[PDB]
């Protein structure tokens, strides 16, 4: 099946810190709406094209 | 926000490029979003564990 | 070893630069080095299960 | 325990294979006698302030 619930048998105290957390953080943002992810990817996208200098006034 | 200095990788690998690159991605988002859904699922899939 | 190109990243994360750093070496070892120990642990780390 | 079999439970076929992959390259990495690798590091370290052109000869 797709939804085939495995498990990952591991034994180290750190593995399992970085694991769980790459593994969360990676889950988590695929499964909320990534509304502020893509505006943010795409608007520094967009930017390189502008990072030329083509705007009149521009401010950090 | 942070320091003005930055880390700088440079190798060629198209598996880990893919790879390295999604998963600094997401810390970096985790980082700057906050963490509802993260505390909710959590708890939510607590309820599965005993 | 591989084609002229290279992939090149700016980043600024402290545990995110130590993860990445052996996690990229991690692959780009394993696959520079053979799997002997590999092979050997895979299938006595099977007989643990039925 | 420093030694306790945690079980990470996950349902993904890239999700498994990437985390699987990259685990095992990394425990066996820290589990088996990585001579190679420690000579490897040990060299490019070296070379690195070598660079500066000192030898008499170079070759590849």
């Amino acid at each position: 099946s797709d939804d085939e619930l495995l498990y990952l048998p591991v034994r180290g105290r750190e593995t399992y810190e970085m694991l769980l957390e790459i593994k969360e953080s990676l889950e988590l943002m695929q499964y909320l709406p990534q509304h502020t992810i893509e505006t943010y990817r795409q608007q520094q996208q967009q930017q390189h094209q502008h990072l030329l200098q083509k705007q009149t006034s521009i401010q950090s | 926000g942070s320091d003005e200095d930055t880390y700088y990788l440079q190798v060629r690998g198209r598996k880990n490029f893919e790879i390295l690159m999604k998963l600094k991605e997401s810390l970096e988002l985790m980082e700057l979003v906050p963490q509802p859904l993260v505390d909710s699922y959590r708890q939510q899939q607590q309820l599965l564990q005993r």
